[PDB]
């Protein structure tokens, strides 16, 4: 429900398949998603001579 | 006296692997300076090795990202006191390189 | 960085004390076996070899005190 | 979630403090086991050891420690 | 810290009443990690360590025994 | 099927996995050097194979009596 | 001031002020025989020396650990 | 001396028990040092110090023998 706590979320890390497992209610999955999204970025590549 | 050289070495190791598994290539070989005869100086020879270790991914960009652990040179051999081989298999270093890249 | 405790620091101060030693140890002996019969050469190794065991020694030693300095303490806990 | 109490957050505490020595130890061991005679896994081999004794030790006096707290609270509800 | 019991204080009576000892094992063993074979330097850690040894372990036998003195008086309120 | 084996078993059993053939090379070489006992090629063989064998066996006792002081001191935390 | 020291330091120092310049003496010796290692004069004094230094250093480390070995056992009789 | 318990006069009966040993062992120590090499000298020390390791270690146990006692007779007050 929509007043349900923060702290039921479940994340389990699947690198078998390089994925993520997330149990809880939808709009928490959504906002995982979202922070999700919000944290993975292609890192920049440095040269050093 | 008046001496020139120049040498050059190349080589390639290929692996197969599947995304996200760990992999490892590794790799030993000897070589013999054939200076010849029956009153002969002993026969020269010198070892060559190479490590890799890998780890692929696949980016939906169509990029591949590894992560690469790589080991290299030929061993330290002090044993190969002549002079008379000044056609000395050619000395490499030895290297230890780390790192990701896509 | 890499987890290391306490009692692998007061290890690693000896190998980083002896900056070759382990290394020097091993050509004296692979020069040695080339030729054993070269006094030079056997001078040489002698002193080598003695200054490693030395080393072991003293850096197994040390970490056996100090595992006992710690038990004695974890002991009084309760 | 599985339910964790505060006894086992303190446990815990030691777990995730030691990152990696419990993986370390058996990766030592395995060394040691494939060569028992060359000094230098012998020398890494007392440190891992000693460091994994001193951690288990201290987990479990602590823990009791806590318990015995508790259960003096407890019995003053009556 | 701000906060000292009285355990507390009866503890560090003795890491004030050793000047710097804590730090005379520290750099005896810097000197002797970089020679391992001078007699000199041995015979100055042999000592050094001694020391500390029984400055740590009876710091704590002592903490030990006041502890209880006074758990068995608070077990008398009641 | 096969007999049941503790973790202090796995231990004892990973040193002679480790070693593959010292139990059976130690054997050999003492019946080759007793068939002829004073050939220098084959003491010197011998020397290092029965070297070999004392410290395997002396590491694998001492190391299962630590996880046994280890476990013992946590059992006696129960109480 | 000072640098602080225990006891055991004591006992230790004893001998570093009884024999005066053993220390000194010995490099001395071996710095005159390594010029000429064939002067009998030169042996005869540096067998001496060396000797007494050996037996110095041995005095002095097992008179320190017998003096630690009895204050252990009255700390442990505390509890 | 102002005030005395019975532990210490157990304790104090084997200071007096032995007379001068408390100087003869310190004063033997410098005897020695003074000419480390003197086979009389040695054998003089090693018996006064083997003396005075077995004085201390009889002196204690007795004193925690008769703590016991004392304990276990006050326990039984309540």
């Amino acid at each position: 429900k929509q007043n349900a706590a923060a702290g039921n979320i479940k994340i389990v890390a699947y690198p078998d398949t390089n994925s993520l497992l997330v149990k809880g209610t939808a709009e928490q999955v959504h906002f995982i998603e979202m922070l999700v999204k919000a944290l993975d970025v292609a890192k920049r590549h440095v040269e050093l001579s | 006296l008046e001496e020139k050289k120049q040498a050059t070495v190349v080589s390639r190791p290929v692996l197969l692997t599947q995304e996200n598994v760990p992999a490892i290539f590794d790799n030993n070989r000897t070589f013999y300076t054939k200076l010849i005869g029956e009153r002969n100086v002993a026969l020269e020879h010198v070892t060559y090795g190479t490590m890799i270790r890998v780890l692929p991914r696949f980016s939906a960009d169509g990029q591949i990202e590894m992560s690469l652990d790589i080991e290299d040179g030929n061993d330290k051999t002090p044993q190969s006191d002549t002079t008379t081989s000044v056609d000395a298999l050619p000395e490499v270093g030895r290297t230890l390189i780390s790192t990701i890249a896509r | 960085t890499p987890w290391s405790g306490y009692l692998d620091d007061v290890s690693a101060k000896f190998d980083t004390g002896v900056d070759n030693l382990q290394t020097q140890v091993t050509e004296a002996l692979d020069k040695l076996a080339a030729k054993p019969s070269d006094p030079a050469l056997l001078a040489a190794y002698q002193s080598k070899l003695s200054e490693y065991n030395l080393y072991r020694n003293a850096q197994s030693n040390t970490v056996k005190v100090f595992k006992d300095i710690d038990a004695a303490i974890i002991q009084n806990f309760r």
